RNA sequence: GCUUUACUGCAGGCUGUCGCUGAGGACUCUCACUCCGGGAGGAGGACACCGAUAGCCGGGCA
RNA sequence: ACUCGUACGGUCACUGAAUCCUGCCCAGUGCAGGUAUCUGAACACCUCGUACAAGAGGACGAAGGACCUGUCAACGGCGGG
RNA sequence: GAAACAUCUCAGUAUCGGGAGGAACAGAAAACGCAACGUGAUGUCGUUAGUAACCGCGAGUGAACGCGAUACAGCCCAAAC
């Protein structure tokens, strides 16, 4: 479906309606310093590693919209509930 | 599964061992210092149970009765010389440097003074080709050009008992007798005729191998069967 | 002023530097041709020996022992084992090479008792340790106010029961507080969790 | 030839005999080792923890 | 029990790297180390062996 | 162990006396050789980060793989229109 | 056992190798960290507590400091000279 790049909607930070910009959530790179990364190093030895021996699962036929709604004046972003869309293209 | 036949081999049990107690001599070259004044007379010609070829019994000048690897045309009464200044006659042992080019040689050493490693089986010979101050190129019975140290000793002539492979065994009984004198388990049951538990090619409703016969070099013992690291297979092409 | 001993100590802080580098390169050639346990008249590291309890007295013996480098010489499982217990290569023994050296020495000398030991280097394939052993039955030791404790019946086979300094360190008994909950008073009393 | 009654007839070999150390008829006269006390194998007497129930 | 391109692992083989290990991206040397030689001495040589780790193959085995 | 053995050897497999013979196929799988280029781990090295460290990135790149070739008395195949 | 099963669990259990004693082991702080102007070798008992902590964060696993007791005991080298 088609989505407008810029449009007027509510801002939970400013507490009033402002012109928001829509952007797709880009995956932030991992540090490899969280607890789970340290547990992967610790709990891995001879033989099977339990949960750390599992490989990433499949995909759903259609993913939900992963979007960021950036405010035009205060410059802060907010997250919303996504909806199933096979393709999401922006207008302007 | 169960360990394959080739694995039971290495354990060195009775069935796989050679009848060493029935063997005559470890046919090595004599230990001379430097001088060549070591010669001997051939007393007898005996049969060697380890190689199915004849072996000459020689008595040396100092009184040492040793069995030597007999070349062709060596008889009782004949004098054989061992050393650096030795005569270029069939049955004499002298280093590769002193032996002229184009002369068939046998019982060649790998490292000088080992006693002879190459060209020892019935009727075979090594061919001495090139000379140098550093290297003596010898052409081994397989057709390989072996670069050797000129100080490596060797006996002149082809090994005795030539043409052994020419006559067929005809019957299983003759093979039985030959094999009872060697370090080999005989008869040979095909893997394809065994159970899956016993061999990689075992099993099936009919007799055929499981996967293809050409196995990798990196294959572990128990799986390395069939055609080991074959560069090619078949006759044609 | 500095002792002559302090110089043997300072040389051994870096066994790959100076005159000692050349000394060890020469000595190891003779050591590689020596046995498993070789009794020596005098210690290679006098400072360390004396520091550990050695005295130039009767009944005080020193012996150099060579033990192989690396992990456990483990045989693979011949029966059913879960993936976690199927290893061969990465398994290491719980006793250190120094403790193996002390035990081998004590067996070569059944009448003597292990006092202490120290490292005297290694090459690519083995490690060498010199073990100070004591004769509990010699009167030269039964009358020594510094060493006569080793003569007591309860000090019999002290090395095999882990009563050596290397024994006590390998048992995790160094720390008196945090971290030594499963090690003191013994590994066995704590259900073998140390 | 059956593995039962007809194969029992060839049994005239002496293996297990009275032991010099323990007195049991377990000294294998061909192996020179006692199956009961371990004479010929060890200086220590043959004993195992499985000869009794675990908590006994 | 058995099979395999089932899941997960474990041996084993191949290969890089570190230690042993030294002198003057290819090369010379000899002093460790290896082998041959009864010995004198010869071949090889900082490689190989061995210890450690990494990648690949890996129903040979669990 | 083989081995008091050394290619006329002995290891690993297939077929199964003699006689007449043994066609075509290397695409897949296997094995083996080669490989400009691509891919390819760790150590060391360089950048960022941290008064250090974790960590992120780069350069280099072994076997292996991609790719090419050889091979069926190697696993096997020899149809429909 | 986890109602399968691989980590986990059974369990450092069964079993095996070596060794001492009448009891063993431990032990006079490179401790603790109710953070203190505080405690003062070590075992053990009660408690702290199924607490903190671990864990396909599943099933399960699981301390310590302190406190109340028992009994109490502190010492010897290496080196300097
Ligand atoms: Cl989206
Ligand atoms: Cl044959
Ligand atoms: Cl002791
Ligand atoms: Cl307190
Ligand atoms: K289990
Ligand atoms: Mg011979
Ligand atoms: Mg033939
Ligand atoms: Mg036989
Ligand atoms: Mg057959
Ligand atoms: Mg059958
Ligand atoms: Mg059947
Ligand atoms: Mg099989
Ligand atoms: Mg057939
Ligand atoms: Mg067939
Ligand atoms: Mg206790
Ligand atoms: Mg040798
Ligand atoms: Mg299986
Ligand atoms: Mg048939
Ligand atoms: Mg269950
Ligand atoms: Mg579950
Ligand atoms: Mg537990
Ligand atoms: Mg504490
Ligand atoms: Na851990
Ligand atoms: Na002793
Ligand atoms: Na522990
Ligand atoms: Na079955
Ligand atoms: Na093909
Ligand atoms: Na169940
Ligand atoms: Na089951
Ligand atoms: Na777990
Ligand atoms: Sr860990
Ligand atoms: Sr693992
Ligand atoms: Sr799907
Ligand atoms: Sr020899
Ligand atoms: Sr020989
Ligand atoms: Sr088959
Ligand atoms: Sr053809
Ligand atoms: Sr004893
Ligand atoms: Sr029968
Ligand atoms: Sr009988
Ligand atoms: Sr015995
Ligand atoms: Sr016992
Ligand atoms: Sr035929
Ligand atoms: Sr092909
Ligand atoms: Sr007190």
């Amino acid at each position: 479906m088609q989505m407008p790049r810029r449009f007027n909607t509510y801002c939970p930070h400013c507490n009033e309606h402002q012109e928001h910009e829509v952007e797709k959530v880009r995956s932030g790179r991992q540090t490899g310093m969280k607890w789970i990364d340290r547990q992967r190093e610790r709990n891995s030895g001879i033989g099977n590693d339990g949960k750390f021996s599992k490989v990433p699962g499949g995909d759903k036929p259609t993913k939900k919209t992963d979007l960021k709604y950036r405010c035009g004046e205060c410059g802060k972003a907010h997250l919303r509930e996504g909806w199933r869309a096979g393709r999401l293209e922006f207008q302007e | 599964g169960r360990r394959i036949q080739g694995q039971r081999r290495g354990r060195g049990t009775s069935t796989f061992r050679a009848p060493s107690h029935r063997y005559k001599a470890d046919l090595e070259h004599r230990k001379v210092e430097d001088g060549d004044v070591i010669a001997g007379t051939v007393v007898d010609i005996e049969h060697d149970p380890a190689r199915s070829a004849p072996v000459a019994a020689v008595e040396f000048e100092d009184g040492d009765r040793r069995l030597i690897l007999a070349p062709e045309g060596v008889g009782v009464g004949d004098e054989l010389q061992v050393g650096v200044s030795a005569e270029i006659a069939p049955g004499n042992t002298l280093p590769l440097a002193e032996i002229p080019e184009g002369v068939p040689v046998c019982n060649v050493e790998s490292s000088p003074g080992d006693g002879g490693k190459f060209a020892r089986a019935s009727g075979v010979n090594a061919q001495l080709l090139t000379h140098d101050r550093n290297v003596a190129v010898v052409k081994l019975p397989s057709g390989e050009m072996k670069r050797l140290d000129p100080q490596c000793r060797a006996t002149i002539g082809v090994v005795a008992g030539g043409g052994r492979t020419d006559k067929p065994f005809v019957k299983a009984g003759n093979k039985h007798h030959k094999m009872k004198a060697r370090g080999t388990k005989w008869p040979n049951v095909r893997g394809v005729a065994m159970n899956a538990v016993d061999h990689p090619f075992g099993g099936g409703g009919r007799q055929h191998p499981g996967k293809p016969k050409s196995i990798s070099r990196n294959a572990p013992p128990g799986r390395k069967v069939g055609d080991i690291a074959s560069k090619r297979t078949g006759r044609g092409g | 002023a500095r002792s002559a001993y302090s110089y043997i100590r300072d040389a051994w802080k870096n066994p790959g530097d100076g005159q000692l580098a050349e000394l060890q390169w020469q000595r190891q050639q003779e050591w590689r041709n020596e046995g498993a346990v070789e009794r020596i008249e005098r210690p290679t590291r006098l400072d360390k020996a004396r520091s550990q309890g050695y005295k130039a007295k009767q009944g005080v013996i020193v012996a150099r022992v060579s033990v192989r480098k690396g992990s456990a010489r483990k045989r693979r499982h011949k029966a059913g084992r879960r993936s976690k217990r199927q290893g061969v290569t990465r398994i290491t023994r719980r006793k250190d090479i120094q403790r193996v050296a002390e035990e081998r020495a004590s067996r070569t000398f059944p009448n003597l008792r292990v006092l202490n030991s120290y490292s005297v280097g290694q090459d690519g394939r083995q490690k060498w340790h010199e073990v100070i052993l004591i004769d509990p039955n010699h009167p030269a030791i039964q009358n020594d106010d510094d060493l006569s404790w080793i003569c007591a019946d309860d000090q019999a086979d002290r090395v095999f029961r882990g009563l050596t300094g290397a024994g006590r360190r390998n048992r995790g008994l160094s720390g008196k507080g945090k971290g030594s909950e499963k090690t003191r008073p013994s590994l066995r009393s704590n259900g073998g969790k140390g | 030839t059956g593995a039962g009654t007809p194969s029992q007839g060839k049994k005239n070999t002496t293996t297990h005999t009275k032991c010099r150390r323990c007195g049991e008829k377990s000294y294998h006269t061909k192996k020179k080792v006692c199956s009961s006390c371990g004479f010929g194998k060890s200086a220590k007497r043959r004993d195992y923890e499985w000869q009794s129930k675990a908590g006994e």
